[PDB]
Parts: structure tokens; sequence; C-alpha cells
């Protein structure tokens, strides 16, 4: 089975450098290209360069000057390294096997999230959202007041996923916001409990809110 | 470089119709190094079309891709839920390989009302010094909606942070947060807090409200 | 006289027109030939050239060890014979 | 022992990285070598593997500035 795997350092200072990287299974290096693309916030695709089997390396010359592609075969590891970092740079890290013909994009890794800034690595506050005073009701989490990015969220562990909205997270000054709720039949609850499951690896944060039914 | 623009940037394609979206190459390709790309939403890119016209694995049948030189298209026969999301095409035949602008499709359906809810502060939040206001504005279509705040029946606008949710691959809704942030104390200085929806779906908007001292 | 490739007694002629997975059997018996077994053609050489054109089991040749639900799958072929 | 195409006195070896032109010319080079000329490609059994791979004219062999392009090539050398 073919696997890629992004591991970077998530958040770095401008001006200093960045490294990652990607670490492959189910195929040999020797084989097979495997090029970085990264993603701004909202934004499109942008290759950065490719390394293929025999070492062959080319760049994109917008950045080329600036970045530099490494491999170690016998460790299938492929490196991504970046100086003088920006904002600009800050931005979802993707490596990609190619095909073997053709230089279409056949497996991709799920992506390391890289954020420049000065600003401080702060946990989330996980707060619960409960109607403390219909055949619905809508539950909800709070996830305020960290940086950076990514947190994951799930609810019941994942086991509540049906009426479920997770809103993508909003950056004011230097902390993130999000939120999620979720609709259940009104006559499950409180009976049925229900817990937001927030993470935050960069704080090494994990919280399992339960929505208590308090009152008025 | 080989720069792909993608048209148009945005489509709402009709359910069960056919809709298709086009990639224009600023020097010509052969077709086996035009490839198109699925993304949706917190996930990676999926390869969809391989070499102008052929499927990937899973690819419904739905899905085509046809062109040549420097105009390519991907055609999706019958629109479905499930396909809306970016579309990317990319060449690999010339450094730096590029990827196209993107076309974000979306899906029509019938209009639908948001369902709001209205959350007070958590007693953890509370008792921190702190006092933020949650409305959930949920499952409504089409997307433009506005949404305002009062405390005591008067317009709040600083201290909000709104989220809006791409269309939902299931029901093609879109959905909408709205947080009010305040101190506990600022809080608690004031009794009557409420969140106002306008959309499409009424000339008057759908609110929700809670007064503290109740 | 081999027109093609050359490995362990068996020549590999080349097919460039893509076909789908019965079309270039049949194509290949018609030539009194076979397609590629898998387990004959494990050379890195080799598999460059045959990567990614039919098996005799109706999958693919590649360097790795799926991908099975391919919508209207059509790939190149070589048609193998004895020297 | 020719791991490759054999045709008519010459060992065809195929190089997988895509490379430039001139990276791929070097290569063959350095392997005191050549890339397959178009003319004497063209009629013969070996188009089929070598048509979009670097020809010793500086274009990929068929049946514009392509400097920036990349294929894969072949390097062709004599056995005697």
């Amino acid at each position: 089975q073919v696997q890629l795997k992004e591991s970077g350092p998530g958040l770095v200072a401008p001006s200093q450098s960045l490294s990652i990287t990607c670490t492959v299974s189910g195929f040999s290096l020797t084989d097979y290209g495997v090029s970085w693309i990264r993603q701004p916030p909202g934004k499109g695709l942008e290759w950065l360069g490719v390394t293929w089997g025999g070492g062959t390396t080319y760049y994109n010359s917008a950045l080329k000057s600036r970045l530099s592609i490494s491999k170690d075969n016998s460790k299938s590891q492929v490196f991504l390294k970046m100086n003088s970092l920006q904002t600009d740079d800050t931005a979802m890290y993707y490596c990609a096997k190619h095909k073997a013909s053709y230089n279409g994009l056949d497996y991709w890794g799920q992506g390391t999230t890289l954020t420049v800034s000065s600003a401080k690595t702060t946990a989330p506050s996980v707060y619960p959202l409960a109607p403390v005073c219909g055949s619905s009701v809508t539950l909800g989490c709070l996830v305020k007041g960290y940086f950076p990015e990514p947190v994951t969220l799930t609810w019941n562990s994942g086991s509540l996923s049906s009426g479920v909205h997770t809103f993508p997270a909003v950056l004011q000054s230097d902390l993130y916001t999000l939120s999620s709720s979720v609709t259940v039949t009104s006559s499950t609850w409180p009976s049925q409990s229900i817990t937001c499951n927030v993470a935050h690896p960069a704080s090494s944060t994990k919280v399992d809110k339960k929505i208590e039914p308090r009152g008025p | 470089e080989l720069v792909l623009t993608q048209s148009p940037t945005t489509m709402a394609a009709s359910p069960g119709e056919k809709i298709t979206i086009t990639c224009s190459a600023s020097s010509s390709i052969s077709s086996n190094y035009l490839h198109w790309y699925q993304q949706k939403p917190g996930f990676s890119p999926k390869l969809l079309i391989y070499r102008t016209s052929n499927l990937a694995s899973g690819v419904p049948a739905r899905f085509s891709g046809s062109g040549s030189g420097t105009s390519y298209s991907l055609t999706i026969g019958t629109m479905e839920a499930e396909d809306v999301a970016t579309y990317y095409c990319q060449q690999g035949s010339s450094i730096p390989f590029t990827f196209g602008s993107g076309t974000k499709l979306e899906i029509k359906r019938a209009d639908a009302a948001p369902t709001v809810s209205i959350f007070p502060p958590s007693s953890e939040q509370l008792t921190s010094g702190g006092a933020s206001v949650v409305c959930f504005l949920n499952n409504f279509y089409p997307k433009d909606i506005n949404v305002k705040w009062k405390i005591d029946g008067s317009e709040r606008q600083n201290g909000v942070l709104n989220s809006w949710t791409d269309q939902d691959s299931k029901d093609s809704t879109y959905s909408m947060s709205s947080t009010l942030t305040l101190t506990k104390d600022e809080y608690e200085r004031h009794n009557s807090y409420t969140c106002e929806a306008t959309h499409k779906t009424s000339t008057s908007p759908i609110v929700k409200s809670f007064n503290r001292n109740e | 006289s081999c027109n093609g490739l050359y490995y362990q007694g068996s020549c590999y002629i080349l097919h460039s027109d893509y076909q789908m997975f019965s079309d270039a059997a049949a194509n290949c018996t018609a030539e009194s030939s076979t397609l590629p077994n898998k387990s004959d053609v494990m050379i890195t050489w080799l598999i460059d050239y045959v990567e990614d054109t039919w098996g005799s089991d109706g999958n693919p040749i590649t360097k790795t060890t799926q991908d099975s639900d391919v919508s209207q799958e059509v790939r190149k072929y070589f048609c193998v014979k004895t020297m």
C-alpha cells in the first residue's frame, strides 16, 4: 500500500529556516518521482519541486533561490528545506508520488500545516454550548483563542457525524477561534451524552468536553 | 511558465444536468500531460482524470475529459450532490509543473431558511472572565446571508467573529457561525442578546434571543 | 530477430494501441502470444517498459504491490512469445 | 547483452528520469552514447518506444520553445 506522510515544525518565525520530511512506504524512491506542492489557506495549488528516481531535481523558479529538495533513498525520506521564510510561505505543504509516466500525481500525503509567524503557541479553551434556557436540539463547542493551526474536532469520538457542522477557523490578531454545532433528535438528549473531542497537537492539548445539561 | 486558466471561477450547476469546466493553457500541451484533480475542503487533492480523458480508480463513469493543444475540459454528465468540490487541471510536460486557477462547483437546490440557534456563555468561560455568545445559522440555501447582533435591543457590530461552510455534500446547504465576544463584566451589564438572520427566504429576519436574567 | 525486448527466452513486442484487457488478450492470442506474466517480468530494466501495460491476470504490471476500480480502463500491451 | 532495444548494431538504453534536453544529452555523452536520431528510428519498430522521448535534434521524437520541457530518453551506443 502506497503511503506518504509529511512531518514539519508547524510554526516557524519569519526569516528563519524550514525543514519538512516526507516519509514514504509501499514504493521505492528509486522507482518514482515525488513532488512538493503547497496551498495557502483558501488558495490554489503551487508546485515547488520534484526529485525523480535517479535523483534528478527541478524547482519552481519563483522559489528556486530559497528552496531545496533532497532525499535519502535508503530511509524512504524526501526533504524540503526553505530559508528566509516570509508570511506568504504560510500554507499546507504536501508531498505527492508521480505516476510512472506523464507526471500526474496519483498519491498525496495528508499534508502538514505550516505557519510563518512570531506569535506564541497557545492552547485553545474548549467551551460547551448548551441551551441553558422542537423535535431536534442543537448543541455546540466553541474552540477559542489558540495558535497556530490546526485543531481536530470530533463528536463522541467520531460516532456522531450526521448533523455536524464544523466551521473553518478564523484568525483575529494572533488567535484563532473555531466552532462546531451538532443537531440530534431532541428526545435523545441529555439522556444520551454528547461530548466534543478537541486536539491541538502544537500545545499537546487533548480535551473531551461533555455538553452538560445545565439550567438557568 | 505554462499558465493554466480555469473557467468559470465558481459554477452553480443544476442537479442531474450536464456541466463542463474548462482549462486554457498559455502554451500547447500534448494531451498525455494534462490531468485533473478534485479537492474537497479539509482533504488533499485526489487524481480524478489522467492523460486528458482517463478516469482514475473509484471515479464514477459520469466524469469525462477531453481536449488538445491549449484547450481542455472536464465534464460531469449528471451533476450529483457529492460532486461539489474544487477542481484543478495540471500540466506535467514542462518545468515548472503548474496547476490551473481552480473551479469551485456548487449545486442548485430548493431554497431553505436557516435553522437559527443561540447559546449563552458557558460557566467555564464566565468564571474565567470572558463571555462569548454564539449563534449558528444552519442548513440554508442559497448561500448569501447576513447576521446582525443586538444587545439590549440595539445593534452591536464590534467583537464579532463569523465563519461560513462550503456547500454540504449531502443536502447541498450552507451554514454559518457567528460569535460575539465580551467580558463577563460587560455581559452581566446587559440583559437581551439577539442574533438576527437576513436571508432571501423571508423579507423579515429569523430571530433568536435570550434574556440573561431568565 | 526479436523486434522488441528480449528477456529469459521470450520476446516482448509492444502494441501501442490502447485497448481494454480482453481485446489486448485477444490480440496477443491472434499472434500465438500471451500478455506478460507479472512473476516473469520482475527486473527493473524490463518493468521500465512494461509498467502500466496489461498483465496476464487482468491487472496492470507495476513496480508496487490498486487502484482496481477503474471505469473503461484501457492500456497498451506487450505480446510475449518464446524465442 | 542489451538490456533495452537492440537494432542493427545499436543498443538503446531507456533512462526514466524526466530530464530537460540539455541534461539528457549530457547524460548520454557521459555514457559515451548519443540520443536517438529521429531519421534513424521513424520508419522502424523502434518508433513506438522512442516516440515522445528526446531526439538528438533537441525535440521530443514525433511521427516551438521546448527548453523547459522534460522527457524520458534513450542513450544509444554501437555494439561490436
